DNA sequence: GCATGCATGCGCATGCATGCAT
DNA sequence: ATGCATGCATGCGCATGCATGC
């Protein structure tokens, strides 16, 4: 058990791989007589670690103006996605258009069109289609790789729940929702369930998620590009 | 906790349950699961109000506890001159083989080799275990399935009332907390205690299951799981424990269009998972032939057992002398001679060359 | 009583003095001074206790040995006394570094069982034996407690923490204040405490009664000595005084028992495997050692061998990863020993996990947060596919898994993470294991004229991770089955309660073990000598007579599969590059995989087309059996379909097998009639009618 | 046409915290 | 002044109802 103190709250989300520094002490509050079920333990007290220490696991404008300034950029870039890979030097470049996407607008009538890119690729088994997904994955800033079913632990879309004890409107983030302005992979498009199938639509028409409960509506916002790939 | 017979149940009641309490060497007995006499006084401890010039409760106190009706050298010498004679009679006799088929199956007409599976199965195996660390089975599971009213659930019944330490369950009357065992808390220490299941209770026993179809998927997989591993293991509440269950199943089922299919195999005729399938060691099928004959042998067995209700009987050995060389014979442990080896390996040989092409198909693969 | 007699100060002194005398003069057998040499190993360590043996004190003085059961505490406080007497005596700067030594005892008359545990033993020193079922890992507990007034800042003098009873200080000997205090935690002693739930071995348990537990309690050195499961035997005192134990606000007047235990129970090889290595015949050894108690199945053994030495991954830069694992998946039909192989693997591999996908799984599948039903705590248990990072993970009953197992197992081998996102946590977890799995066909029987993937209900893209597929089958062999059966028989006989290989000899566990774990450490091959051309060639053949054949073309990733074979075989030979045998072999095992893969038409014609490469270190004598094999079966399926019975004797011309071997360019047999494996198979060849009988 | 997966009410016991009647 | 009954989660065991998948 950690305690934090001052500014050292909201430095640490859950999940993270953290490396903590501090002292380590027993809880204080007087003196009780043992109770309970079980009264074998004899002078016990709770200890806990207090924090002291956290550690979580312009010059580059004008590098990057003369990279862009180049009559080669293009072809730099088409290079630089996958050496690795023998051909492929449209996909390449697909695929680097993708992962810089265009630019979304909003209208006086208050509508909005998408700005970002979605492609499909279909193929016999043994193309090299899983390692540029996992490429893609790995180059772009935000980047989430699915099986098209979820995951081992994660759904592909969010859900929404009541907790009976505090009567809170708890939402699990799904693959699209962790995933804002970033590129979803999607690995075997052919075996999605029916009610995923159904709010990808929207997600990939609207870029947002309508989810309607006993005493709440919400919209979530979901502004993912996708690169799916499926078999024959 | 002891808990009223059957045989005192008035009508559309319910037993009743009392508390018994055992002091010094008396402790030491009155394992779970047994029937047994005790004798004792009837004393109230608490649980209307008193004032300067109310609540009880009943509570049994024992003083002796004994078998309701009652290691080769130690059952010699506990057994008496008598005995041991009627003991010695039954073991130097052939006909022991066929006599026993008679004695505890007087009723029932024919199906002499569902009745040798059973006593097989009664007396079982010798277990072993190897260098390895692993376990070899010694206990014996048989499974009868034929069309109805074929004299199915006689035999599961015979097994009750012969056997001392049997459970019988039927379809979902059981429920997986009936199996297997619980855990709930002591009532006067920190302390857990276990409340055993119809498994644990047929410990060393027989267990028989009738409906085996009816069962559910998760009740099934406890089943196979208690039948391979011999061991029930719980992790609940804090507490976490293995027992023994070393029981052999006898079970009943029947096919899943009411009849049994001829030109089918035996996999086709019962839903039953294929690992569980394969853990019975004998399988028996029973189909009622529409012939004159036998329709008059049953017919005269039963008009003649309804006719005398107890005069129809010709038992060669009482049901306690068979229980008493039954508890002498399961502590024997033979061994194979060296000619067995090479007997066994050739009838094995044979056996799978019966699994040749040259003949029709069988119902059940070796 | 006896306590009372140790508790005056005389006969403490006397007892001092004389286990003084006793450290001091005690020697062994040969002479040597026992604790002599006894102190100075501890003093090598910085340990605080001291081991006694109590056959020794009972031979040396019979009084203490005596008096010992019936007064524990108190005998044991002045054997602590003068073991830290003698031991500062021997050396001074101990005084800095340890205050206090323990004295345990080591052996002792053996004690009744849990079950014997009664009035007779209340506060008595007793021995038991048992198995540890729970935990509740290392507590701090005070020790001199030092207090802090409210009103001024005197420090109270410490205060010894009984076991009993709570500290309660009387009050501030300045302000003669007896009001509410705290614990100066900066100052104040502190000593390991640990709890352990015993209970009765199963095998020892009669039947028809329960095992019965009972608690312990460990401090001090004796703390994280046992892991949960394990069988122990303990040495304690069987202990009612303390505060808390009678009970006293509802029932029977029950006094709640505890044991307070003191003592528990449970660079030449470096050149001996470069020895090893150096031997010609070290890889046919390996692996006719995997798997001593299973018959046949010499190809499983080798495809499990090469899995256990496992590649090398490779990473150019951070882009392309490419994994160095070999997953294995085994089908077959019941009855041909596939759970044996995994329990095996399990015995073997210093970190295997085993799962079924049945359900009822001691080690799930899934990573899910949950309080712990023994612990009571709030945790993250991850699937046995993490738990199992960097080492092996068996699969029995592959097909019986459901979706969420599936899309794990998907994702697992895919890549090689794990992702969870639950009740607010967003966790990547590594998931880098091999994974060996066992299956059974759909129709209970392999089908060959089908081809494996419609014999499996996996999926394609679940069969395309695993680099090598075997094909059992239980086809009637009766020379096999007869040997099988004396096998069993003879495994059955051995066993009561009251070398067939062509190698030379199988190397022990032990050593098989140390030559893992050496060419995991220590071996990295180098693909510095491939001969590009070669495998180009090859796979372009295969690819152009795939494709004329018209199923199942090859891909590029076997040609990736083959190099981690080679290199798998690299790592058997301590070779730091890798040369052309290890190169053939994995062409050759990977060719075989690929063609017992397809239906029956495909598989023999590619079997007929490529018998160069399959014939890679195989001896003729094999290939001339297996024809003899199909010329007998075809006779004698040719008999019992004619006659309806088979005849007492098999009989076949030398011509035919003459001339099947011309076709295979083989021209002579007499080292194949004179070979081991004609006597094997109970053949013989007669030259007055120029016949071979069975 | 039915057994099962997924909420949800029901009844209960158990553990942790605290607030004051005898 | 002190020990205990009660309010507030939480696990346990169970039955019941709604949806669907073969
Ligand atoms: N080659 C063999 N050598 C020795 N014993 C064998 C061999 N093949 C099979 N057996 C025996 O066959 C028995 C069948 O049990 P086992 O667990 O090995 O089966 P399995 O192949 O895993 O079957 P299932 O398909 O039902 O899972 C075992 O007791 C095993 O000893
Ligand atoms: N054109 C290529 N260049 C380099 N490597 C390739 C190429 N095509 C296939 N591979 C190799 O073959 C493997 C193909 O597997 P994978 O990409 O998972 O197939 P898929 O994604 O179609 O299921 C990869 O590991 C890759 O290294
Ligand atoms: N072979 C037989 N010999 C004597 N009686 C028989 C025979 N077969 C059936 N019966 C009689 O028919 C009845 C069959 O009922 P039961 O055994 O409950 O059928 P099932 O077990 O198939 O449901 C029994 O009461 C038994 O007396
Ligand atoms: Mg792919
Ligand atoms: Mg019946
Ligand atoms: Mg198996
Ligand atoms: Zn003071």
């Amino acid at each position: 058990q950690l305690y934090c103190d001052r500014y050292l709250c909201d430095k640490v989300v859950p999940g993270n791989r953290v490396t903590i520094m501090g002292i380590y002490s027993i809880k204080k509050f007087g003196l009780t007589t043992s109770r309970g079920r079980d009264r074998v333990g004899v002078g016990i007290r709770s200890s806990y670690i207090r924090v002291l220490g956290i550690q979580v696991d312009p010059q580059e404008e004008e590098e990057f103006r003369r990279l862009a300034a180049l009559p080669n950029v293009y072809e730099v870039i088409s290079k630089s996605i996958a050496p690795s890979i023998f051909g492929g030097t449209d996909m390449k470049k697909a695929i680097a258009c993708l992962l810089f996407g265009g630019s979304r607008k909003r209208l006086p009538d208050g509508l909005t069109r998408r700005g970002d890119i979605n492609l499909l690729m279909l193929g016999d088994p043994g193309t090299a289609k899983s390692q540029l997904l996992k490429f893609v994955e790995k180059c772009s800033p935000i980047g989430v790789y699915t099986s098209g079913k979820g995951s081992s632990a994660a759904g592909l879309t969010a859900s929404v729940m009541r907790d009976p004890s505090s009567r809170n409107f708890i939402m699990e983030g799904g693959a699209m929702v962790l995933a804002d302005g970033g590129v979803v992979c999607i690995d075997e498009f052919d075996k999605m369930r029916e009610d995923d199938r159904v709010a990808i639509h929207e997600a990939m028409e609207q870029q947002t998620i309508s989810i309607a409960k006993a005493g709440i509506t919400t919209t979530l916002n979901s502004r993912c590009s996708v690169l799916a790939a499926a078999n024959s | 906790r002891i808990q009223e017979t059957q045989a005192e149940l008035p009508r559309g009641s319910i037993p009743r349950s009392l508390e018994v309490i055992l002091r010094a060497e008396a402790v030491e007995s009155a394992q779970a699961g047994d029937k047994c006499d005790f004798t004792g006084t009837l004393i109230v401890v608490p649980d209307a109000r008193a004032e300067t010039n109310l609540s009880y409760r009943l509570v049994f106190l024992a003083c002796c506890v004994a078998p309701t009706n009652p290691t080769a050298e130690s059952i010699k010498n506990q057994m008496t001159v008598k005995e041991w004679e009627k003991v010695f009679e039954m073991s130097q006799d052939k006909n022991l083989y066929h006599n026993l088929c008679t004695s505890l199956f007087p009723t029932i007409h024919g199906n002499d080799e569902v009745k040798r599976g059973v006593l097989l199965m009664l007396f079982g195996g010798v277990p072993k275990t190897t260098g390895e660390g692993t376990s070899l089975r010694g206990d014996i599971n048989v499974c009868i399935v034929g069309d109805p009213s074929t004299a199915k659930s006689q035999f599961l019944k015979h097994v009750e009332e012969f056997s001392p330490r049997a459970v019988y369950t039927s379809g979902k009357a059981s429920s997986a907390a009936g199996l297997t065992a619980a855990v709930v808390r002591d009532e006067e220490s920190h302390e857990f205690v276990i409340e055993a299941g119809a498994l644990m209770l047929a410990d060393n026993g027989v267990c028989c299951i009738d409906e085996f179809d009816k069962m559910d998927v998760r009740d099934q997989v406890a089943i196979h799981e208690a039948m391979e591993q011999q061991t029930i293991s719980i992790t609940k509440a804090g507490v976490k424990a293995t027992l023994n269950a070393r029981t052999s199943i006898l079970a009943a089922a029947n096919p899943i269009s009411g009849h049994y299919d001829r030109s089918k195999s035996l996999k086709q005729n019962i839903n039953l998972s294929a690992p569980i399938m394969s853990r019975f060691d004998l399988f028996f099928i029973l189909v009622d032939e529409c012939n004159e004959v036998t329709d008059y042998a049953i017919a005269r067995r039963i008009v003649d057992l309804h006719s005398r209700i107890e005069e129809s009987i010709d038992r060669v050995y009482s049901l306690d002398d068979i229980r008493r060389y039954l508890l002498f014979a399961r502590q024997f442990k033979p061994k194979i001679s060296k000619e067995s080896e090479d007997f066994i390996v050739e009838q094995y040989k044979h056996l799978r060359q019966r699994d040749g092409s040259g003949v029709t198909k069988s119902s059940w693969r070796i | 009583s006896v306590r009372e007699w140790v508790s005056m100060a005389g006969p403490r002194l006397e007892i001092h003095h004389r286990f003084k005398n006793f450290l001091r003069t005690h020697v062994d057998s040969h002479g040597h001074n026992v604790f002599k040499e006894r102190i100075s190993d501890m003093c090598k360590e910085n340990r605080e206790s001291l081991v006694v043996n109590y056959e020794d004190l009972a031979a040396r003085e019979h009084v203490l040995a005596y008096f010992l059961p019936e007064a524990p505490a108190e005998l044991l406080q002045i054997f602590d006394e003068a073991a830290l007497e003698v031991v500062l005596a021997m050396y001074p700067k101990y005084d800095r570094i340890t205050n206090h030594i323990h004295v345990r005892i080591s052996h002792l008359p053996l004690v009744e069982e849990l079950r014997s545990l009664r009035q007779l033993h209340l506060n008595q020193l007793i021995r038991t034996s048992g198995v540890v079922t729970s935990c509740t890992g290392v507590l701090p507990q005070l020790s001199m407690v030092k207090y802090n007034c409210n009103k001024c800042n005197f420090v109270l003098g410490p205060f010894c923490q009984s076991q009993n009873q709570e500290v309660k200080p009387g009050s501030c000997p300045e302000c003669q204040s007896a009001g509410p205090f705290e614990v100066n935690m900066e100052e104040t002693i502190y000593q390991n405490y640990q709890r352990i739930r015993i209970q009765e071995s199963p095998g020892k348990v009669a039947a028809g009664r329960l095992p019965r537990s009972k608690d312990a309690i460990l401090l001090a050195d004796l703390v994280d000595s046992c892991k949960p499961g394990d069988e122990i035997e303990l040495t304690g005192i069987y202990h009612n005084n303390y505060d808390g134990s009678l009970n006293t606000a509802n029932g029977f007047p029950v006094f709640a028992t505890v044991i307070l235990a003191n003592h528990v129970a449970k660079d030449e090889d470096v050149k001996m495997i470069t020895s090893l290595s150096k031997d010609q015949q070290i890889g046919e050894k390996i692996f006719a050692s995997i798997a001593p108690s299973i018959y046949g199945h010499e190809d499983i053994k080798r495809g499990l061998a090469l899995a256990l030495f496992g590649g090398e991954p490779k990473n150019p830069g951070g882009k392309h990863k490419v994994r160095g694992d070999i997953n294995v998946l085994l089908c077959g039909d019941p009855g041909t020993a596939k759970s044996q192989f995994l329990k095996y693997i399990e015995k073997v591999s210093s970190r295997a996990i085993f799962t079924t996908g049945q359900g009822a799984s001691a080690v799930g599948l899934t990573a899910y947060v949950q309080r712990h039903p023994v612990s009571r705590e709030w945790t993250l248990e991850a699937g046995a596919l993490v738990l199992a990072d960097r080492g092996v993970c068996l699969i029995d009953e592959f097909d019986k898994m459901n979706d969420q197992d599936r899309t794990s197992i998907h994702e697992a081998m895919e890549q090689q993470s794990i992702s969870i996102s639950k009740a607010g946590i967003v966790t990547s977890l590594q998931a880098r294991c091999t994974v060996i799995a066992a299956a059974n066909p759909i129709g209970g029987r392999y089908d060959p004229s089908l081809t494996f993937s419609e014999n499996v209900d996996l999926t394609e893209p679940i069969i395309s991770r695993f680099d090598i597929l075997c094909v059992v089958r239980d086809t009637v062999d009766p020379v096999q089955d007869e040997m099988l059966a004396r096998f069993v028989v003879g495994s059955h006989v051995r066993h009561h309660p009251s070398p067939n290989t062509y190698g030379v000899e199988p190397l022990p566990q032990e050593v098989l073990k140390k030559y893992i774990i050496y060419a995991k450490e220590r071996v990295h091959p180098k693909l510095n000598q491939m001969d590009q051309d070669k495998v180009a060639k090859m796979y372009s053949d295969l690819r152009k007579e795939s494709m004329a054949t018209g199923s199942i073309p090859i891909t590029v990733r076997h040609i990736e599969s083959m190099i981690r074979m080679a290199e798998a075989h690299a790592r058997i030979h301590l070779r730091d590059y890798v040369i052309e045998d290890d190169v053939n072999m994995a062409i050759r095992v990977m060719l075989e995989s690929f063609i017992d893969t397809q239906k029956f038409s495909v598989m023999r014609s590619m079997r007929k087309t490529f018998a160069r490469y399959l014939s890679f270190r195989r001896d003729n004598n094999e290939l001339l059996l297996f024809i003899l094999k199909q010329l007998v079966a075809e006779q004698v399926t040719y008999q019992r379909n004619r006659f309806g019975a088979q005849q007492d004797t098999i009989e076949v011309p030398e011509k035919d097998l003459v001339d099947k071997a011309r076709q295979i360019n083989i021209h002579n047999l007499s080292a194949f009639y004179d070979s081991e494996l004609f006597r094997m198979n109970k053949f013989s060849h007669d030259l007055k009618r120029k016949m071979i009988l069975q």
